[PDB]
């Protein structure tokens, strides 16, 4: 009884989410540069969000925040290009801090 | 009849305008160009563009 990859993919939380547009997820802040917060929400790419002005002091390393995903990966194909231009980051809108 | 005594007020108005125009021109040519007001400068924009170059070929 060995779980196959298709079984792993089907039951994974990312797969059952469906489209990533307008989905509330929880991410973890791992790297902070000035006011730019790098938040990883379990996807392939992290998301960069500006530090909110209302409560910017609480946003630190390891803090868990709430995100509204807009795109797992930002790509777009421009004029004359043979492949999409990838930013190697995700697009999300910062909402607040997750509290239990 | 080109007498400056009777035209003191109007002369000063033109003289003041030249002072403002000269100062604004120097500020616009120096401070505004260096201040990067408005759109991003082409020198800084080209650095961003070359970070993601357009590829019309296959690699």
């Amino acid at each position: 009884n060995v779980e196959s990859f298709a079984s792993m993919l089907r039951h994974s939380p990312l797969t059952q989410m469906g489209p990533a547009k307008d989905k509330l997820v929880i991410g973890r802040i791992f790297h902070i540069v000035e006011n730019d917060l790098y938040i990883d929400f379990g996807g392939k790419f992290h998301c960069v969000c500006r530090r909110p002005e209302v409560d910017g002091e609480k946003y630190q390393k390891g803090t868990r925040v709430r995100l509204r995903l807009l795109d797992l990966e930002l790509t777009s194909r421009f004029l004359g290009a043979t492949t999409d231009t990838t930013v190697l980051e995700a697009n999300a809108v910062l909402l607040g801090i997750q509290e239990s | 009849e080109f007498r400056d005594d009777a035209c003191r007020k109007e002369i000063q108005g033109f003289l003041d305008c030249a002072a403002r125009a000269q100062e604004a021109r120097k500020m616009r040519s120096i401070q505004e160009t260096l201040g990067e007001s408005g759109s991003l400068l082409p020198n800084k924009l080209n650095k961003l563009l070359q970070r993601f170059p357009n590829k019309p070929y296959l690699s």
